[PDB]
């Protein structure tokens, strides 16, 4: 047995593939009220709703982001997007794929340099819905 | 197929009914006649076999009549005047009940029904009952009626015969009330007894009835077991409580034997799983009040330990831990502890002047 | 004697067993109010309820939490589960076993993964009650 | 002895809240006896703790 | 019986609006005042009330989609005349046991709002209203 | 004597209502108003009142769970006809020294609320009421 | 249909004054206050209302970035003479469905600000009207 290394890890956004692609994470975080019923000492809890959250991190290799919503952030209207993220370790048996839809990014970043480092890039984004590719 | 569009407006008057039946209480009548024979199930009076006797129609009638609800079903099986009973018990042996009666019997066919019972309890582990004439049996599952010359109408009914009253009032009673103190307004009159016998005859362990208050009632709700061990509990005397008891024990069934007999590999791991499982299912009893908080589940240690010390095993120097952890071929030994409430019976009140 | 070490863990949840499992805790903790009484300079407190609080570590051989959980919580249904721990420590002279019963998950990871790292995937959780088997 | 006969032998559970409304029963007989003057209004009724 | 995921929650509700189904709508309220007159008797210290009758009151609040409010009835107030609407909200948990829905009849409005905006703030709507009349269908 | 753990939690409360055990319930309160009046005597700076009378009041706070409050007077309410409950509170909590029970009678509620639902918000349902008496039940 | 994205944002709001566009705009707002009184019909216990007309209300907020408000009415209040002005507001989304933009007539503002100002706070003015009559152009 066998556990997936990153190092397989590849990204589609918005229908083109990205070549420069370091980590990528997505989760769904939950709401929660804390609800007390007569006669018992335990605390228990109501589900009310989720939240999805990610972030992306890249290498400065081209000026993707501004071609993707630079234009259109000022103009006031905001763009959506759709993100692929497959793993597929060859040790491991299978792969895995997940659709991640209606994605909306949190900030932008024009321009961040030091003298002797290479540029890196970090998006986080909110995301609604998922879907569910090659499920292992 | 697909067929014309239909449109089909229904009219039914389904309000005919009085003293609903209730879902529980399924009682077994054995009889011996002539014709009809086989097993004849009768849900109502409406449904009844035109070919049997006087005797066998009187004796159902009184089978049908319960305490506040009527029986559930009725499975009558009727054997030819010249049979053994044997016959008829490996046939009931497929078929699922509460109680079993037997109207017309002899001293002798009363001990094979005992022993028949007595073995389905133990050795199989099947928890039914049943309603006898005169029987001394010291078991729970036996319940042994002992008055004679019960005036129903102008016939001196015979002890045996009212033992089919007997069993349908039992199993009319429903889970929360007894059957402690309850008038037969159909019976008129009994023979004399006096108190203090009545009292040293029912402390025995027996099924009588008494003349007190207004009408006559049923003294006690007694059972046939009359000695107490110390695993043995002073509660298993009482009919209401053995009865919550069996239908907890058949109601387990649903989850023990369907699933994990024959499919599950025996490895202490899964007996943990099991006594959580069975846990988890207690506890939805006990949210709905059937029985009282705080029952626990889990390894029966002394069976388990007997078990050990039947084969070759040195049961010194061995920890508990160890004992628990040994596997036991392909058996189980589980033990649970739950309480149920009993009925008002006994009432002790002190006035200050 | 010896402390039982964690090597020798074991955990069930939802009746499979767990093959993978870095890690496992689950904590009770009380909830107090202060109260001051007078002619005492000591200040008193009431206990007033519980909260059941805990998290599992684990690999990402597979997408267990995913079928788990994920249908059903877009549908807007919470399931409950039930997990059992198990610790037995050769060198030490008994085992442990505790069940811990309505247990709700805090969130749910659908992917992360980084260049040259195994994938690791924590989940919270509350739960209301527990049951001890098998005490020391 | 005849109000308790009639209603409470082996009909209900012997739990606490049938206690209490057997209490209240006898409680209320008693309130009832108190407005022919047979006996004094301060009548109390409550679980022998002793026994 | 009880538990905490049988607790009713305000996402999974709905509200018809004259037949038409509202969509960007974020609460929704409705109750009856009765009213009741103090009443002294004779011998008895403690005061007692007698019911006399029951007003309705209620409010809706939207977010600002469209302009929907106005087309009802902004050129209908002008001339002198007053509509009155019919209101349907159903609450359909899945936790809960099934679903409760209510409708609220001869629904008058107490006002209406040409503009209100400020920078970088999202804009909302509400509506309170007054009713004199209630259906129960399939309550639980 | 007096000690911390004294002190009742209201997490041990329960409540019937109409004989059925309520218990989906947050919170009950229920209160006496004197009526005194101001009475002034000459040679005594001093003012002092005069006792006429008491008004009862209170209310009761549960979880939206179920369509209880409905089926008990809604239909009661249009008809012209005002129902009467009695209502019993039982504090037990282990620690106290035992528990307290109180019936209150005759109570007459004050308003019904047929819909109140919120996106994102668990629902919750508080009912005012009046009364007139009251017994007591196992005091301290 | 309903998304998050239609819903209409007030920064991109604009509000033209006697003709001219102000810039310096904080927030607009309009409303009308319906009259009805109550009336109790025998044999009901619903009581129901009559309307009887309407109110307008409104106000704005500005930056101080200028003396506008003083040019307009200083002179004439004093002398005794009222004017009355005509405002537009049109609330434009890129976003949302469209636009929609409001003629409010016959306004006739309530109080003049002479100065307002206090050390380490930034400068505003609001000034309340009231108005009679109201168009619809470009309704969503």
């Amino acid at each position: 047995r066998n556990v997936m290394s990153g190092t397989w890890g590849e990204l589609w956004l918005d229908g083109n593939k990205v070549a420069e692609v370091k980590k990528f994470q997505a989760k769904m975080e939950f709401t929660k009220e804390d609800i007390i019923i007569a006669g018992q000492m335990g605390t228990d809890t109501k589900y009310m709703g989720y939240k999805g959250k990610g972030s992306i991190t890249l290498y400065h290799v081209s000026s993707r982001m501004h071609k993707l919503i630079g234009e259109k952030i000022k103009r006031g209207s905001e763009p959506r997007f759709v993100a692929i993220s497959k793993l597929n370790d060859p040790d491991s048996y299978g792969a895995e794929r997940i659709a991640v839809k209606n994605i909306a990014f949190d900030d932008l970043t024009l321009a961040d340099w030091e003298v002797g480092v290479k540029g890196e890039i970090e998006a986080p984004f909110t995301f609604t819905e998922y879907d569910f590719l090659d499920i292992i | 197929a697909i067929g014309l569009p239909s449109i089909n407006i229904s009219f039914k008057e389904l309000a005919t009914t009085v003293k609903e039946r209730s879902a529980r209480g399924i009682i077994a009548m054995v009889l011996k006649d002539a014709k009809a024979l086989g097993l004849n199930e009768i849900h109502e009076k409406e449904d009844i076999p035109v070919d049997l006797s006087a005797e066998n129609k009187e004796y159902i009638n009184l089978a049908l009549m319960g305490n506040v609800n009527t029986p559930n079903k009725l499975l009558v099986y009727v054997i030819e005047g010249e049979a053994d009973i044997q016959t008829a018990l490996d046939f009931l042996e497929t078929k699922e009940f509460n109680y079993l009666c037997m109207p017309k019997a002899v001293e002798a066919d009363k001990t094979a029904i005992k022993n028949w019972i007595i073995k389905l309890r133990d050795i199989d582990k099947v928890k039914v009952k049943a309603v006898l004439g005169k029987v001394v049996g010291n078991h729970e599952g036996i319940i042994n009626f002992t008055t004679e010359d019960v005036l129903v109408g102008e016939k001196k009914y015979s002890v045996d015969e009212f033992t089919s009253r007997v069993a349908g009032l039992i199993a009319g009673t429903p889970l929360s009330q007894s059957v402690t103190y309850t008038k037969l307004s159909d019976v008129v009159d009994i023979p004399k007894m006096t108190k203090v016998d009545a009292e040293s005859r029912v402390n025995k362990g027996e099924l009588i009835l008494i003349k007190e208050a207004g009408a006559i009632r049923i003294a006690r709700g007694v059972n046939s077991l009359t000695e107490l061990t110390a695993e043995k509990g002073e509660m298993f005397q009482k009919i209401k409580i053995v009865d919550t008891l069996d239908i907890i024990h058949s109601d387990i069934r649903k989850v023990i034997i369907d699933d994990y007999i024959g499919k599950v590999t025996n490895s202490y791991d899964n007996k943990c799983l099991l006594i959580v499982a069975i846990k988890s299912y207690l506890e939805e009893l006990e949210k709905s009040a059937l029985i009282e908080s705080d029952s626990t589940v889990e390894i029966d240690f002394e069976a388990q330990k007997s078990y050990l010390k039947s084969k070759g095993v040195d049961l010194s120097y061995m920890t508990l831990q160890e004992i628990k952890e040994a596997n036991t071929g392909s058996k189980v030994f589980l033990k649970a502890k739950i309480k149920v409430l009993d009925a008002m019976e006994d009432i002790d009140l002190s006035i200050e002047i």
